[PDB]
């Protein structure tokens, strides 16, 4: 069961991607909700057209906004999930700063410590690790 | 009857008339005035009289109503016994089978601290013990615990009457509606009980069991009391980087400045902080949560950044929220504070782009040109982007826009040598049209410097130099300016050489070159001509000449610490300078004598005489700021009495009516005409009135500002500097010696203290202590010091001005 509501939902693979009453874009992976953006408004799923690259979001308007799905964070912290921490690593250097120490927590959370060292960029993280 | 406090004649009549009335009349006019504080015991008899047996709850509610406020004092109609008029037929009261009556009546009764009406409190909880309201069962909750309160610590309170003497704190936790007075010192059992009851809470009731007892493993369970402990039990369990994000204490947190702005601009603060902690260098500070709302994906719809722009202002919104905004801009995003205080900076300042940020008042234009240009005097990146923008502020092409835009420049190039090659083609330009003082100064010096970039330089110089406006200034930064950079790199029909000339020339000489310059004259009286006339050794050439002076910057020239700097976006600085800071004869003999801290004035009071004083008492007085802690006390002045009589003194109070003199002193005595003497003890000064206050170097120099100080007077035994006599002194004249003004070397080094106090006397007081002490071989007057002085129309400034000089009193008696 997941922390952040689900106001509006979609599945990119097995992966839920969706919208919170937070206005959160989140995803569930593992039973896990990780928040992949944030939405600033209240937006909602169209649909994925691969061809734009493109998450297409609609406002209150029967217009288009178009959000890039984070594939790289979602990749990295889904294979955490898996229990495939080495494999999310690979992923790292594709994880900018503050990011890899993120993804770092989370594969922390899920557990090793020292994967999760070697990837957070930042060190307090690295030293309490 | 708002408050007649000679009245109680007529009350005493109104209080029995045979008309009920005018009876609760008179004793609701009796309670008036007793709250304000005034006349009550004549009465006593009348009042108590008509209302003690009946079950009639208007006048018992009334006489219910008097005794909690000045029972004890009343004696007339009620004297003292254990089962006073108070409550003897108020056992009749408490035993009423209406409600109000007994409720009333057991809740005053209990409320007391009496001892003599202990024993009638105690079954008065009988009234209240059925329980026909909330009121009821509430009342007797209290009643208890206010019976325990009162002397009964023990087992006179503390089991049950038939239901309570300290159990309906129990009783209340399980029962319909709740209210816990256990607060403190009370039945275990009750504690305990109350915990069990968060559950099968009565929320005004929970708000009573949890100051009591707090903290909870759950989420909540409901209820405002409940949800008000739980925000504070929250705050414990991540108490990491501030709250953050607010919990629930944002409810209470708006009206906390409902004066309207003030809210929006801590509200933008919060979300600033929130949005990312970064560097935090100089206003880069953004504390909070590193991630919790990131900064800057490119994949992010519609960005973190929209939010951003906000908070960069020129006044977008209104001017409170709008010096947090600039500050919060800067804050969130910068290097330091440069990055974004450049990009901050290109928007403010003036520009042919936009004419919503261009403005004809040459100083706003200048200084936001400075401003842009600290930037890169900061940080080397800025270097770059400001010259170009710097062109454009010029291109607005109006005498004096030019003019500012030249100004700033010109120092830049002194930071930044032979970088700014580039800016000089442009800066000529507006340099034709011309009205100022400022257009010439600017451009001649960029022209100046500059000469081996270009060779334009006879044509461009020669329209202005046979221009008019104003020319004064324009005449010293010309003069160390023209020739500069290159000795033979120029010519349009004059190369540097004839620039030299011409440098020369406006710089006090004459000479044919230029059509010759505007002004010949000089700036004020210091300057001169003469250092540069002497100078051009090699003829406007990087060497040891103006152009040395000129490609280099005097002193250090580093980040925004003002030096060629102006320390960040120029409209926010206003508001932070304004920013203060500030944080029958009698015969008298006596000594002020001081007994484990106890500060006394000794007094002795003799009758030499052998004629009656009988009829003696001693007072001290309240003058004005001077209080009595407690007047001598003795009944002495007797036939050939000497006492020792000790008053106690204050030196800080409140004005009241009578004289302001020295002290006041006052015997009495036998006479029936001067009963009243006013004699004296030894003295204490005016100045005690003063109130002491103090400054920071911002209040005093605005105070200086404020109103003149002109006066001065030169006291001796200012020898010595600020720390010794002159502190000691002008404490005693409420004053204190805090923050300087001075410029201390080898030839300048008068101590200098700023002084401030806010008197009681509709004045402030300042002063500035000068303590000419030699630093130099011609002193002033030598060791002394000259007190410059004011207050704030002069008439405490005097008292600064003398009590500096001298002060000490002893007797040895």
């Amino acid at each position: 069961e997941i922390q952040e509501i689900v106001k509006t939902g979609l599945w990119v693979g097995d992966c839920f991607i969706y919208t919170s009453s937070v206005n959160r874009l989140n995803y569930y992976v593992g039973g896990e909700i990780v928040t992949i953006a944030h939405l600033d408004r209240t937006m909602y799923l169209l649909g994925y057209i691969p061809k734009d690259n493109r998450l297409y979001l609609g406002d209150k308007e029967l217009n288009i906004v178009s959000y890039s799905l984070l594939v790289s964070v979602l990749e990295y912290q889904t294979a955490v999930m898996r229990r495939d921490f080495s494999m999310a690593d690979k992923v790292l250097p594709t994880i900018p700063k503050e990011q890899r120490t993120r993804v770092a927590h989370f594969l922390e959370k899920q557990g090793f410590k020292q994967q999760a060292l070697t990837v957070s960029t930042d060190p307090e993280h690295r030293f309490e690790l | 009857m708002d408050s007649e406090p000679p009245s109680e004649i007529s009350l005493k009549n109104d209080l029995e008339k045979g008309d009920v009335k005018s009876k609760t009349e008179a004793l609701k006019k009796v309670i008036i005035m007793i709250l304000n504080g005034e006349k009550l015991p004549g009465l006593l008899m009348t009042i108590i009289r008509f209302v003690l047996p009946l079950q009639d709850h208007t006048i018992k509610k009334l006489l219910l109503v008097f005794w909690e406020i000045v029972p004890k004092t009343t004696p007339d109609g009620r004297l003292l016994h254990e089962m006073i008029l108070v409550c003897d037929a108020y056992r009749k009261d408490l035993q009423h089978p209406n409600e109000f009556i007994r409720g009333s009546t057991l809740r005053f009764l209990c409320k007391l601290k009496e001892a003599e009406l202990l024993e009638p409190l105690m079954p008065a909880i009988r009234a209240c013990l059925e329980h026909r309201h909330s009121y009821v069962r509430r009342n007797a909750v209290l009643a208890i615990y206010t019976i325990y309160r009162n002397f009964e610590h023990l087992i006179p309170d503390a089991p049950e009457l038939i239901h309570d003497f300290l159990v309906n704190e129990k009783d209340a936790s399980c029962k319909r509606n709740a209210f816990m007075m256990l607060i403190h010192a009370d039945q275990d059992r009750a504690l305990d009980y109350l915990s069990t009851c968060i559950d099968q809470v009565q929320t005004f009731g929970d708000i009573l069991q949890l100051v009591i007892v707090e903290l909870i493993y759950k989420v909540c369970h409901a209820n405002p009391s409940e949800r008000a402990r739980f925000i504070r039990c929250i705050y414990n369990l991540l108490q990491s980087s501030s709250p953050a994000v607010k919990y629930e204490a944002a409810g209470t947190l708006v009206t906390l400045s409902s004066a309207p702005t003030a809210i929006k601009a801590a509200a933008q603060c919060y979300i600033d902080l929130i949005i990312k902690e970064s560097d935090n260098n100089v206003k880069l500070i953004v504390l909070d949560r590193l991630v919790e709302l990131k900064e800057h994906p490119a994949h992010e719809r519609v960005l973190q950044d929209l939010v951003m722009d906000i908070l960069r202002v020129l006044s977008t919104p209104d001017l409170e929220v709008r010096k947090k905004t600039l500050q919060l801009a800067l804050d969130l995003v910068s290097s330091r504070n440069v990055e974004e205080l450049v990009i901050v900076l290109k928007k403010e300042v003036i520009k042919t782009n936009n004419v919503s940020e261009h403005e004809d008042t040459d100083k706003y234009r200048q200084l936001l040109v400075r401003t842009l240009h600290s930037c890169s005097v900061r940080f080397p990146d800025m270097a770059a982007n400001v010259i170009p923008v710097l062109m454009e502020f010029l291109s607005d092409s109006n005498e004096a826009a030019a003019a500012d835009v030249l100004e700033f420049v010109r120092e830049a190039i002194q930071r930044f040598d032979n970088l700014r090659m580039l800016i000089v083609e442009k800066m000529l330009e507006v340099f034709h049209a011309i009205k100022s003082v400022k257009i010439y100064r600017g451009a001649l010096w960029i022209l100046g410097e500059y000469c081996s970039t270009k060779e334009d330089i006879q044509s461009v110089m020669t329209e202005v130099r046979r221009s008019l406006g104003e020319i004064p200034i324009v005449e010293s930064e010309i003069k160390k300016e023209a020739g500069e950079l290159k000795p033979e790199e120029e010519i349009t029909v004059g190369p540097v050489q004839k620039l030299v000339t011409e440098m020369g020339t406006y710089a006090t000489q004459s000479a044919l070159s230029s059509s010759r310059p505007t002004k010949k004259e000089e700036d004020r009286p210091p300057l001169r001509g003469f250092l540069l006339d002497g100078d051009f050794f090699v003829a406007a050439s990087l060497a040891t000449t103006l152009t040395k002076i000129a490609l280099r910057y005097v002193a250090l020239v580093q980040e925004k610490k003002k030096q060629n700097s102006f320390v960040a976006e120029a409209m926010l600085l206003m508001a932070t300078i304004l920013h203060l800071g500030k944080s029958d004869p009698v015969y008298a003999e006596a000594y002020v004598h001081v007994n484990q801290y106890d500060i006394v004035l000794d007094v002795l009071v003799v009758n030499q005489t052998s004629d009656t004083l009988q009829n003696c008492t001693l007072e001290l007085a309240t003058l004005g700021d001077l209080k009595l802690v407690e007047k001598p006390s003795p009944l002495t002045l007797a036939p050939h009495d000497f006492a020792n009589i000790k008053a106690n003194v204050k030196v800080a109070s409140t004005e009241n009516g009578i004289i302001f003199g020295n002290i006041v002193y006052d015997v009495s005595g036998a006479a029936s005409d001067r009963n009243c003497v006013v004699l004296s003890d030894i003295h204490i000064d005016i100045m005690d009135y003063i109130q002491p206050a103090t400054c920071t170097d911002a209040e005093f120099r605005q105070m200086w500002a404020e109103f003149e100080w002109e006066n001065k007077v030169t006291v001796n035994t200012n020898m010595t500097d600020l720390n010794d006599y002159l502190q000691h002194i002008l404490k005693s004249t409420n004053m204190k010696c805090l923050t300087p003004e001075k410029a201390l070397s080898g030839y300048c080094g008068f101590m200098a203290a700023n002084l401030y106090a806010r008197s009681i006397f509709g004045e402030d007081a300042l002063a500035n202590v000068s303590i000419e002490k030699p630093v130099h071989q011609g002193p002033d007057a030598a060791v002394t010091g000259h007190i410059r002085i004011r207050a704030k129309s002069q008439g405490m400034a005097l008292s600064l001005g003398d009590k500096i000089n001298l002060s000490q009193k002893k007797t040895s008696l």
